[PDB]
């Protein structure tokens, strides 16, 4: 009635598609079955790579199709440690707002918190300060 | 003169310096084990590899049913003090075969001066080290020290004989293909070796030949060192890229396919199977990815994370890529010192130059079918030298490749599996 067949992995392209941006392309891939929780060869998710490169849309409508907030690569970092490193405030405000764990510690034993330190984001590790504490 | 200055035993203290214990790149919060530092910016971590990979934490096989014929499990190799003594030894061992010729010098000389490049930074114009590139080296304190270096031998996985070269990645770069490169992990064992036949006719057949000889293996650990020189330079070949095997029927049957990166490192008449074009629109892309590290260098303001000038670092990069420097300072690409460095990574490092100059038996192609699986004890100088492996100078052993016949030489060879 309606069956079509996958001629390509649609993970990878869902993977390139969030890594360049092209929301369009994440929304129609999403529509035709692609896995929003599928992972590259490096423990990459959806989500880790459309907050590494700030696209704010692409991150919403992933979290919307049930993308794991805390989903971890194979060196420990999170979607939040990845935009917190780049200095995205609104998409770090968004896992946080969806619960990512602000206390996720990667292989050196850093958080979101030192790694928005270590990459001179101050105003975005006032945030992560704060979350903690709160 | 040796590569090699110290010999390491095991059972040596940790000085925190070239005897340490260390924490790797993991997924998981991995306690931190044993290495030793055998050479600048080369470390030997004689542990199963159960770290690099989140779903390889185990050495458990998989079900006897899904097990593929050419494969060997054992979960308790490598475990105890005493094969890990043996294990480091037998690496240190074939570092010295290899760097004991000219070729094998090179080599080595081109990885510990191939450092990673600096392009972690999130500012334009800064330069900074990829975490990912450098390991955790403890302290008296308990305090963690971080360190750079470009080369790492661990023991193998859950698949014993699974032999390969591994890096971790980055969220927004392709550091194997573009030019920056990335410490290289190689999972080796010197106590074992694959068999094969000389006859080749048998070889490329995967129901005949039972491992007539053996390999050397310090050509297999050359192999793989050939991955790192690949990877740490950035101009390895996307591993999707495959040939469609029309060479062997048995390949052509099964619906085959190798790599070109494989086929390039084995060199000979393998890496001719990349036709003209493939060549070179590679070596083209691979220029302009020089061309952008060159640029990334002259733009370079600041550098963050070490005491070493802004200056020196660029230093160690002109001398990595071979860059030109003109009376200004701008780094530029020379398109022939490029195709000199080019060449030199691709077709003149490679198992097959390496089999000549050690004058060893070897498979004459890597489209071949590997027959069995040996036990090796390498560290005894009565059953392996430096500077003639098996085939030992002056006994019965030099003539014919004697000594890499499992059967004349059936002492060092101990028979594990039988794939054909
Ligand atoms: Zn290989």
């Amino acid at each position: 009635h309606h069956h079509h067949h996958h001629g390509s992995d649609l993970g990878k392209k869902l993977l390139e598609a969030a890594r360049a941006g092209q929301d369009d392309e994440v929304r129609i891939l999403m529509a035709n079955g692609a896995d929003v929780n599928a992972v590259d060869m490096h423990g990459y998710t959806p989500l880790h790579l459309a907050a590494a490169v700030g696209h704010l849309e692409i991150v919403e409508v992933l979290l919307k199709a049930g993308a794991d907030v805390n989903a971890w690569d194979q060196v420990g970092k999170t979607p939040l440690h990845l935009a917190a490193k780049w200095g995205h405030l609104e998409i770090v405000e968004v896992l946080l707002k969806h619960g990512a764990d602000v206390n996720a510690q990667d292989w050196m034993g850093r958080t979101p918190f030192d790694l928005a330190i270590d990459n001179g984001n101050e105003d975005i590790a006032e945030v992560l300060q704060k979350a903690a504490k709160l | 003169s040796p590569f090699v200055n110290k010999q390491f035993n095991y059972k040596d203290p940790v000085n925190g310096v070239d005897i340490a214990y260390i924490k790797i790149p993991n997924a998981g919060q991995m306690q931190p084990v044993k290495a030793f530092k055998i050479h600048n910016k080369i470390w030997v971590i004689p542990e199963r590899d159960t770290f690099t990979n989140p779903e390889e934490g185990d050495l458990n096989p998989p079900p006897e049913a899904k097990q593929v014929p050419v494969s060997y499990y054992d979960s308790t190799y490598l475990s105890t003090d005493n094969e890990k003594d043996n294990y480091l030894k037998g690496v240190t061992k074939l570092f010295e075969r290899i760097y004991s010729t000219d070729l094998g010098r090179m080599l080595l000389t081109s990885i510990v001066r191939g450092i990673p490049f600096w392009g972690g930074s999130t500012i334009d114009t800064e330069l900074k080290v990829i975490d990912t590139n450098c390991i955790n080296v403890i302290q008296p304190d308990g305090s963690y020290r971080s360190e750079e270096l470009n080369l790492v031998i661990i023991g193998p996985s859950a698949d014993i004989i699974q032999f390969e070269c591994k890096s971790f990645g980055h969220e927004v770069l392709n550091l194997t293909r573009n030019g920056y490169g990335s410490t290289q992990y190689i999972r080796f064992s010197p106590d074992f070796t694959f068999g094969f036949e000389e006859s080749l006719e048998v070889d490329t057949n995967p129901l005949l030949g039972a491992g007539k000889f053996a390999t050397d293996p310090a050509v297999t650990l050359a192999h793989e060192l050939i991955h790192a020189g690949h990877r740490l330079y950035g101009i390895a070949i996307n591993p999707n890229r495959v040939f469609k095997v029309n060479t062997n029927a048995y390949y052509e049957m099964s619906g085959l396919e190798v790599s070109f990166e494989e086929l390039r490192t084995f060199g000979g008449h393998d890496a001719k199977f990349i036709d003209s074009l493939q060549e070179n629109e590679f070596r083209l892309y691979y220029y302009n990815k020089f061309k952008d590290i060159a640029s990334t260098l002259n733009k370079a303001k600041s550098i963050v994370g070490t005491t070493a000038s802004l200056q020196y670092m660029k230093n160690v990069f002109k001398e990595k890529y071979l860059l030109s420097e003109d009376t200004s300072g701008k780094f530029s690409v020379d398109k022939l010192k490029f195709d000199k460095l080019y060449k030199m990574l691709t077709e003149i490092y490679t198992e097959d130059n390496f089999v000549k100059f050690f004058k060893v038996l070897n498979r004459k192609t890597y489209l071949n079918f590997d027959k069995a699986v040996f036990k090796i004890n390498i560290v005894p100088k009565v059953n392996y030298t430096i500077y003639d492996g098996f085939n030992l100078r002056n006994t019965n052993l030099a003539a014919n490749f004697n000594g890499q016949n499992t059967e004349i030489n059936n002492m060092n060879f101990t028979k594990l599996k039988n794939f054909t």
